[PDB]
């Protein structure tokens, strides 16, 4: 997974 | 630097189940591990310090254990508010480093979406662009299809979707699909429709409007 | 009440420098070190450095050359500066405080500062109503369109309306500008009684817009 700085959540 | 490997990458559980996060260090680090929770749009939140020691204000269902290279964060009964990412951190060895994280997803019963369609506002049409919005509200699971049709012509490539993270209360998702046209094209057509397909619907559901009314 | 409040999000040009201020309260900078952590797509959570109680600094090895941390004890402010930013330096930057004055157990965090490294220009958003047109429940919202960079905050009725609110993640359009929608479901019988306003704040452009949403 990769961190998404728009939601501050891991986006996989 | 110490490499921290968190497994699994994604954890999917049901409410009430026990759940365990794993953090494996590239070499022995004693008990010098800290755990963090990150909710949607939040900053990291300290859950456990030094493998197992408690943190003020953290619910008692959170606990930790392990020593050496293998560490475990546990939730004895996960709640819908536990939906988040979880990170470990080692500080036995400068510099302090963080694992890549484990995402916690929550299963629940199938919930069909509620569908709404929004024509472009008269204010936006002054700018020469038309945004048509189709809303799929409070559904589960995440998979869903939105098919746009303008005067029965299938639209393709001129829409974009955005999906919320799992709601902390009911564990559902919500989805927005935005169809973007030029004002000239929008004024050339009448029937605007989004068709929603989802497991919770026995048939596809279509919300539509006629430009004007 | 220990708290850390950071300066607002902003855009930084490639090869330019980043500046962030962390104003602390509930404790004195003379008794606690303040750490700096960032969170990027490329490398996740990453510890950058720290300024200790007495003023000494430590910088993580890959930032020894372009990092600089200072503070003003009397004004309770910690100043973070990083030089020569590139695209992959785009991340959320936090200040943090440990549980004890010497440790790394980050119990208190700033709210974060989304730093975007891009050559583009700052642009405020336009806000368009999603006017309500099932089962007594009406849906309405706001279209927050054509802004850069992230983020934008949306509340409803100045924070008094939170139930049923969904603010969708921003999506990047082909123009290089972001767009998002924020919706809320309400009883349809309250549309003629209650006023519904979405409060849009794009701090990078200092754009603050309240949009009343009515049935058309
Ligand atoms: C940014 O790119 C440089 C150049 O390869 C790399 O050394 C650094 O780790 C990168 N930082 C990230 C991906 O956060």
């Amino acid at each position: 997974c990769q961190f998404d700085y728009s939601t501050r959540r891991l986006k996989c | 630097d110490i490499l921290l490997t968190q497994s699994p990458v994604i954890l999917s559980v049901s409410p009430g189940e026990r759940v365990s996060f794993s953090c494996r260090a590239s070499q022995s680090i004693g008990t010098n591990i800290h755990w963090y929770q990150q909710r949607t749009n939040g900053s990291p939140r300290l859950l456990i310090k030094y493998a197992s020691e408690s943190i003020s204000g953290i619910p008692s269902r959170f606990s930790g254990s392990g020593s050496g290279t293998d560490f475990t964060l546990s939730i004895n009964s996960v709640e819908s508010e536990d939906i988040a990412d979880y990170y470990c951190q080692q500080n036995n060895n400068w510099p302090t480093t963080f694992g890549a994280g484990t995402k916690l997803e929550l299963k629940r019963t199938v919930a069909a979406p509620s569908v709404f369609i929004f024509p472009p506002s008269d204010e936006q049409l002054k700018s020469g662009t038309a945004s048509v919005v189709c809303l799929l509200n409070n559904f589960y699971p995440r998979e869903a299809k939105v098919q746009w049709k303008v005067d029965n012509a299938l639209q393709s490539g001129n829409s974009q979707e955005s999906v919320t993270e799992q709601d902390s209360k009911d564990s559902t998702y919500s989805l927005s699909s935005t169809l973007t046209l030029s004002k000239a094209d929008y004024e050339k057509h009448k029937v605007y429709a989004c068709e929603v397909t989802h497991q919770g619907l026995s048939s596809p559901v279509t919300k539509s409007f006629n430009r004007g009314a | 009440q220990v708290q850390l409040k950071q300066s607002g999000p902003g855009l930084v040009q490639p090869s330019q420098s980043l500046s962030i201020t962390c104003t602390v309260s509930g404790f004195s900078l003379t008794n606690y070190g303040v750490h700096w952590v960032r969170q990027s797509p490329g490398k996740g959570l990453e510890w950058l450095g720290v300024i200790w109680s007495g003023g000494n600094t430590d910088y993580n090895t890959p930032f020894t050359s372009r990092l600089s941390i200072n503070k003003d004890n009397s004004k309770s402010q910690v100043f973070f500066k990083m030089n020569s930013l590139q695209s992959n330096d785009t991340a959320i930057y936090y200040c943090a405080r440990a549980l004890t004055y010497y440790d790394y157990e980050f119990a208190y965090w700033g709210q974060g500062t989304l730093v975007t490294v891009s050559a583009a220009s700052t642009k405020g958003p336009s806000v368009f109503p999603l006017a309500p047109s099932s089962g007594g429940t009406a849906a309405l919202g706001c279209l927050v369109k054509d802004y850069f960079p992230e983020p934008v905050t949306v509340s409803w009725n100045s924070g008094a309306l939170t139930s049923g609110v969904h603010t969708f993640p921003a999506v990047l359009q082909s123009s290089g500008l972001y767009s998002l929608s924020s919706v809320v479901t309400v009883p349809s019988s309250s549309l003629g009684t209650q006023t519904y306003i979405c409060n849009v704040n794009h701090k990078p452009s200092n754009t603050k817009v309240d949009k009343r949403v009515e049935p058309k």
